[PDB]
């Protein structure tokens, strides 16, 4: 049951946009909301606006009193002197509160006429006519306009609407919650040689008296929120799916054969995720958009996904399709699951989150291999594991604070850090692959069809919610369609997982008894640390034994320490047999490194990663070679080569080679068992005998049989030892010596492979495998020996550095005529100029990277360079970088960049709260609180990501560095 | 760009039962059964009331149900298509497992007594297997019950022929081909309860034919056998601390002990050795209190202890225990612990059976006899 | 507590039955009326009054062992209970030879192994009850006497 917050119902909406001016930078529009009061008494009606001039606001045709203020504008006063930050964050929560439309409130108060009163009473219709206009805003909906002269057409400028959540308000007023749901008619009257993109189905497209501009009409009768409603406008080029008919990409101009190869394969991704769901695609059209300086990658509104043009890759090269290929299909689950079925409050959000990473996963697996979704979920996994340790957990449905231990408050979507965005949506995916662990896949893709059909049944009606609120989901209706297909209720792994926040943490050590025959087990939880939690139920265990492969599941109680399991014979060892695997398989095993009395070959502690766990288990050196090479698992084998670079015995050094020199193991095991067997060499030095790690290996895979030292000319055209051959000189490059220098071994095969590389010959490009061979030079780079301070010059150079350095000029200058794809070797040299920097080689010179960091340059080499800058300022303590970084985050004009800048100077701080630094004044602290308080208060996310800068510099106090 | 997983190298290549079934609930998996209910074991007596309307002597009216029929009918498809119209589980209480409702079939059985046989409250499917004919086929005859499944490896002993559809029952316990049969015109099903006399019509009567089984029934005196007794008892002790009211929870030992009567000392107390503790002084006096750092076990460990196969595999034991007791090395040999044994090998591949022998249970030519012979 | 629900199988004379069928299947609680049964204290004896008719019946013993099976889904077949017992109307006499179905005539004649069925041991019980009263107990080989 859905009650509204709002004492009003609206069901219909008009937004017409007039005058799209891009010079000026300047939009003229007006709003038509038809509400039904559901409270006699309505008076002030609460709509939510930023950034629009009103002009007049007439109800039923009578003018009307409105009061606008916006309190997230400047949060706290300017003439307070507190410089703590969870005074801020409680008046940011306090403030964001205030303009809720999740509460009754809003940013525009809007008085209704006394003479309908009487109208308002007795509930009959009121209809709202706002006229508004943006002047020039800063952040609502982004206008590129490049800088070449002709026509707005014939230069290519174009508008968009960006913003994550609720943000459209940022451009017309509306109810912009989620719960709101309309009926839409939206007019555009643009430029007649540009196009408006926007939600539903273009109705017509009638021109102007002059013929100079023509009108777009667009119907929506679909009902969806104001948040779900976008818009493109931009002289683009139409392509038409030639598989599926109502769906149309659009993009920018000189870059349709691009849109045809990549947008090539979604009517793959729309087949499928209309067959493990059994619903349609809701929405009677499909607009793919593709523009320049996007706000984020792939950003998901109803009918309408808008991605960024950097996606747009041709049909010779790698490495970018499979990137490409997941964004369009993350961007269709959440056209499935975050714009049909909508969300009921800012809880049940992890409902949304969750069903559409999981039915992605689902996609990934199907496309790309059960073998790359473990990888998936593994590195998800992982990733979730060092958040919630590192910063105390991730809270799916909270109840409303519920989560005290951070230092922002969890109540809205504009006041959360944005890694924990990401990690939100990562735990949501991953705790709806637990409820299909514990409840069967077929019943959940039963549940997500139920939901889906009363959506569309909920969809159709015309009803204002009497029926149309059935298309939000709750949490509580969740788990109730759950228990309505399944009969089973996960009551205790919702309580477990989702209203807890945190994760286990599992050290195991085994001993075998040879008496009873009897393996014990020990498995203790470490829940005294912070973001830590104690688990109580079941947890399978896989052993290896002689005689197979056997699954058991143990009681974890709190109390419990030694679990008890009992062992099959060893009668495989007295005849060899082959020894059977996890599947129906058996292998022919060496067994000369097993113990005598033991049968047991390998133990793996929750195997199939049925819980959100760290898992420290302590095994013989023998049984993780074993479990190296003979298991039929990449999570184990992945965990294996994590705990050989612990033993660095030559036995460890064979398994990780015959991985290595394997095909038919899954490639991404291949590439993790280079840097083991680069460590792992670097660590038994004076003992290793002939050449190099890897060279051998890549002379017999990679090389010509007569010639080793030349490499065969390059083709591209397996795609598993391109990512191999791609990736082993990049780890071979970490190859230390007795001295601590990279052997001139390895150095000289690195520029032999840089030299040799021939592509005249494959249907691919070369641009990723240069660049990481430009890693693989920076990666050699050892701290030079400076005497006395001595100034770095051409002179004192290293002989080693100055190839290196001969090579890098080359590329980045062969680069500035022949341009890669993504320019992906100028982020390569970029990145190994500040490597030679960071050792005392080259000059430390922030000069260069402050001249590719200007505005016309690609995003890659932008966000490269000011990684580059943000490091110079953490070491070399630069207050004119530092200023110049801030000042860059106060006005440019890309977002992402502001964004990405804010990230990176959180990630390498120029200072913490515990060091002593020059760059920590009065000054600065004054700049940042103003940078909390104004300056960052258009964008939503440069707000929480300049409350993260504050809190890693400073700390959740008073800065201490303050009178 | 591709698939890129060695998957060919890595990887080379279902039974809902009633909450009444799994949760094993007295009146349906019983605690105890003597000898005189063991001997009367699936064929359970007409029982005299002592109290209802039918304890009063006399004539008793029948009373139709074909209102109650189609309404509850009418009722469960409105909740299905309330819950999106797919497949709903219905059998959430014991009142959904009455004879009153739902289209019901009879099965009747070849052999008298057969090694595995169900409880009341499980599931079982109707599987037809149908082998294609050679080449073109015009499709599986269709039937009105179960789904069809095209079966290139026979499931039973035999192999089918080209074009031959054989239905089977299929459940975890075992695997049975049935025939579908027309009922007499003369017979109808009366379900007597307390109340009164219910009739139904019944039209559709399957012949079970000899089980193949896919469970071993344990031995006498067997590690498997004492197992399921303690955990058995186990599973009763938790799910009476978990209908326990009183906070500590707490129950009493003499309940146990009319569930158990055959359990003597030390064996039925073992299993409130831990987790119980006799209170006798001042407050919960002659009670057993559950112990403050127990956690009890959620329901689906609880479930996850005691399967109800184990329990129809247990009760088919002492079953046949009892039968051969009564009786007095050929009969042995016939006793399910054997004769499940012996199909399990020789479905591994173990061993061979001598398909004519004297553990067939028809007692002449017709039927199998699953005693084990060597493959040499 | 619940107690396991007790079905058995009703026959009748085909005019009667006829009658009873067209009964059950119109629906009205007018059958319950018409049909009813009044089982005699032997326990194998009743009648069944059709209509008020008076029938003779016998409860018999039916050599198989038939099982009543509910579905939901016509795929998925719970057993609800194990008939064994018939009220056929018009010891030794209360065991019937022929099974319901057609194939099944005589299968305890012809399809049944003749191990054994059961009375013997009841007997043994009366003797050695007899036997407790004995001082002085004389046995012997015994011939053709």
């Amino acid at each position: 049951g859905f009650e509204s917050p709002r004492p009003y119902k609206l069901t219909h909406q008009v937004v017409c946009i007039n005058n799209i001016n891009f010079q000026r930078k300047s939009v003229v529009g007006f709003v038509e909301l038809t509400i039904f009061p559901t409270v006699a008494n309505l008076n002030r009606i609460k709509l939510n606006s930023k950034q629009c001039r009103i002009y007049r606001v007439r109800i039923n045709d009578l003018e009307a009193a409105f009061i606008y203020n916006d309190p997230t504008l400047e949060v706290c006063h300017s003439e307070s002197k507190q410089r703590n930050l969870n005074y801020f964050s409680n008046a940011y929560a306090a403030a964001v509160s205030a303009v809720d439309p999740d509460a009754g409130n809003g940013e525009l108060c809007i008085k209704v006429p006394s003479e309908l009163w009487k109208h308002v009473d007795e509930l009959k219709v009121l209809k709202i006519h706002i006229n508004f206009s943006l002047d020039q805003p800063k952040g609502g909906l982004h206008f590129v306009v490049p800088s070449v002269e002709g026509s707005m057409a014939e230069r290519g400028a174009h508008v968009f609407s960006c913003g994550y959540q609720n943000s459209t308000r940022f451009w017309f007023p509306c109810v912009d919650s989620y719960s709101e749901l309309c009926t839409w008619k939206l007019e555009f009257t643009v430029d007649a040689a540009m196009v408006a993109v926007s939600n539903g189905d273009l109705v017509e497209t009638v021109y102007t008296h002059d013929m100079r501009k023509k009108t777009f009409h667009y119907m929506l009768t679909i009902p969806t929120a104001a948040s779900n409603i976008s818009l493109a406008i931009g002289p683009f080029e139409i392509l038409v799916d030639p598989y599926m008919h109502e769906v149309t990409h659009f993009c920018l101009p000189q870059l349709l054969p691009l849109l045809k190869h990549t947008t090539s394969y979604l009517h793959e991704v729309f087949e499928f995720y209309e067959e493990i769901l059994t619903c349609r695609y809701p929405y009677s059209c499909f607009k793919t958009v593709f523009i320049d300086e996007a706000y984020v990658e792939v950003a998901a509104y109803a009918s309408m996904s808008i991605f960024s043009t950097n996606l747009l890759h041709s049909a010779m090269i790698i490495d970018e399709t499979p990137l490409t290929r997941r964004c369009l299909a993350q961007s269709l689950a959440q056209q499935f699951f975050g714009c049909f079925i909508s969300r009921m409050s800012w809880s049940d959000e992890w409902v949304l989150k969750g069903i559409s990473g999981y039915i992605y996963g689902l996609w990934m697996k199907k496309t790309f291999g059960v073998n790359e979704y473990r990888h998936w979920i593994k590195e998800e996994l992982d990733k979730i594991v060092a958040y919630e340790l590192k910063t105390g957990g991730v809270l799916l449905h909270p109840i409303f604070n519920p989560a005290s231990h951070l230092h922002f408050s969890i109540k809205h979507p504009h006041t959360l850090s944005w890694e924990y965005y990401s990690m939100f949506q990562c735990k949501a995916h991953l705790v709806m692959r637990l409820i299909e662990n514990r409840i069967s896949m077929e019943f959940m893709l039963q549940v997500f069809n139920k939901l889906l059909s009363l959506a569309s049944t909920a969809s159709s009606q015309k009803f204002q919610s009497h029926m149309w609120s059935q298309m939000l989901v709750s949490t509580s209706g969740f788990l109730k369609s759950i228990s309505n297909v399944s009969g089973k209720d996960i009551q205790p792994l919702i309580k477990q997982w989702v209203d807890q926040s945190g994760v286990v943490k599992f050290y195991g050590s085994f001993a075998f008894n040879r008496k009873r025959n009897v393996l014990e087990l020990e498995i203790k939880q470490d829940y005294t640390s912070p973001g830590t939690q104690k688990y109580v139920g079941p947890l399978k265990v896989t052993v290896q034994e002689l005689d197979g492969s056997f699954n058991h599941t143990l009681q974890i109680e709190e109390n419990s320490l030694k679990h008890d399991i009992p062992c099959h014979s060893k009668s495989r060892r007295n005849k060899k047999k082959k020894i059977p695997l996890m599947n129906g398989e058996e292998v022919d095993m060496d067994l000369s490194a097993m113990d005598a009395d033991s049968p047991l070959l390998w133990i793996r502690i929750d195997p199939d990663m049925s819980v959100l766990r760290k898992v420290e288990f302590e095994q013989a050196d023998f049984m993780w070679q074993y479990q190296l090479r003979y298991e039929r698992d990449v999570v184990a084998q992945q965990e294996s080569i994590l705990a050989l670079e612990k033993f660095p015995t030559p036995a460890s050094r064979l398994a990780l080679t015959d991985i290595l020199e394997q095909e038919q193991c899954f490639y991404r095991v291949r590439m993790s068992a280079c840097f083991c067997l680069a460590k792992i060499a670097n660590s038994m030095v004076s003992t290793w005998t002939g050449p190099p790690a890897m060279k051998s290996l890549f002379t017999r895979m990679f090389c010509c049989k007569s010639c080793p030292n030349i490499v065969k000319t390059n083709n591209f055209m397996s795609f598993q030892s391109y990512f191999l051959q791609k990736t082993m000189p990049v780890a071979m490059a970490l190859l230390r010596d007795v001295h601590n220098l990279c052997p001139k071994e390895v150095l000289t095969f690195i520029l032999d492979l840089i030299k040799y590389n021939d592509n005249r010959k494959n249907k691919f490009s070369d641009n990723y495998y240069r660049a990481e061979m430009i890693d693989a030079l920076a990666n050699s780079v050892t701290p030079a020996v400076s005497v006395n301070n001595e100034v770095r010059t051409l002179d004192n150079l290293n002989p080693d550095v100055r190839l290196i350095l001969e090579e890098i000029t080359r590329f980045l200058n062969m680069e500035k005529l022949l341009p890669s794809y993504r320019h992906t070797i100028t982020v390569s040299c970029l990145r190994a100029i500040r490597v030679l920097q960071k050792n005392g080689h080259v000059p430390s010179d922030p000069a260069l990277f402050k001249s590719y960091a200007e505005y016309g340059h690609f995003v890659d080499i932008r966000i490269a360079a000011l990684e580059a800058v943000v490091d110079y300022t953490k070491v070399d303590r630069s207050y004119e970088e530092l200023q110049w970084l801030l000042n860059m985050i106060q006005n440019d004009p890309v977002p992402y960049v502001r964004h990405k800048i804010l990230n990176m100077l959180t990630k390498n701080p120029p200072f913490t709260k515990n060091m002593e630094s020059p760059l920590c004044n009065e000054a600065l602290v004054d700049q940042l609180w103003k940078l909390m308080n104004s300056g960052t208060s258009h964008d939503w996310r440069l707000r929480c990501g300049a409350v993260d800068l504050y809190f890693t510099l400073f700390g959740l106090s008073r800065p201490s560095c303050l009178p | 760009p591709w698939n890129l997983s060695n998957d060919e190298y890595y990887y080379p290549k279902i039974i809902q039962h009633s909450i009444p079934a799994v949760e094993l609930r007295q009146p349906f998996f019983p605690t105890h059964m003597g000898p005189i209910k063991l001997r009367q074991f699936h064929r359970p007596p007409l029982k005299k009331y002592s109290f209802g309307a039918l304890s009063q002597p006399g004539p008793h009216s029948v009373q139709p149900l074909l209102k109650h029929i189609k309404k509850k009918a009418k009722m469960r498809e409105q909740e299905r298509q309330a819950s999106g119209g797919g497949e709903m589980f219905f059998m959430r209480t014991p009142q959904d497992l009455t004879g009153k409702d739902g289209d019901l079939i009879l099965a009747e059985y070849s052999e008298e007594n057969g090694p595995l046989m169900m409880q009341v409250g499980m599931a079982t499917k109707i599987k037809n297997y149908y082998k294609r004919k050679p080449g073109k086929d015009p499709g599986a005859p269709d039937c009105k019950y179960g789904e069809t499944v095209y079966c290139h490896t026979s499931p039973f002993l035999g192999s089918l022929h080209p074009g031959q559809l054989l239905q089977a029952f299929e459940n975890n316990l075992f695997r049975a081909p049935i025939y579908l049969h027309k009922m007499p015109e003369t017979d109808f099903l009366i379900i007597r309860t307390r109340q009164g006399y219910y009739i139904r019509e019944l039209v559709d009567i399957f012949v079970v034919g000899q089980q193949c089984p896919l469970f071993e029934v344990p031995g006498p005196n067997s590690k498997r056998a004492n197992t399921h007794i303690r955990d058995f008892l186990q599973v009763f002790i938790y799910r009476l601390f978990w209908k326990s009211k009183d906070r500590p929870r707490r129950i009493r030992m003499e309940d146990i002990k009319k569930a158990f009567p055959s359990h003597s000392e030390s064996s039925i107390r073992k299993r409130l050795k831990l987790c119980a503790d006799f209170k006798r002084t001042g407050m919960d006096s002659n009670w057993w209190v559950l112990k403050s750092d127990f956690r009890l076990p959620t329901e689906e460990e609880i479930r996850a202890m005691v399967s109800p196969e184990q329990c129809c595999a247990y009760y088919s034991m002492i079953a046949a225990e009892q039968r051969l007791k009564d009786a007095g090395d050929d009969e042995v040999r016939t006793a399910p612990w054997n004769t499940t044994r012996a199909f399990i090998a020789a479905m591994k591949g173990k061993c061979l059976l001598e398909v004519t022998g004297v553990a067939d249970p028809t007692g002449c030519g017709e039927g199998f006899s699953y005693v084990k012979i060597p493959n040499k | 507590p619940h107690e396991l629900e007790s079905q058995f199988i009703l026959r009748l004379p085909p005019e009667y039955a006829s009658t009873v069928r067209r009964a059950v299947q119109s629906g009205h609680v007018n059958l319950k009326d018409r049909l009813t049964i009044e089982l005699h204290p032997d326990g194998r004896h009743g009648i069944v009054r059709v209509d008020r008719v008076p029938l003779a019946s016998k409860l018999v013993d039916l050599p198989c062992v038939m099982e009543s099976l509910k579905t939901i889904d016509k795929k998925t077949f719970y057993k609800t209970a194990d008939i064994c017992q018939m009220l056929v109307s018009t010891e030794k006499k209360f065991i019937w030879n022929h099974g319901i179905t057609l194939p099944l005539k005589n299968v305890r004649k012809r399809r049944f192994r003749k191990t054994a069925k059961k009375d013997v041991e009841k007997e043994v019980k009366r003797l050695l009850s007899t036997d407790a009263e004995a001082v002085s107990t004389r046995w012997e080989i015994i011939a053709e006497d």
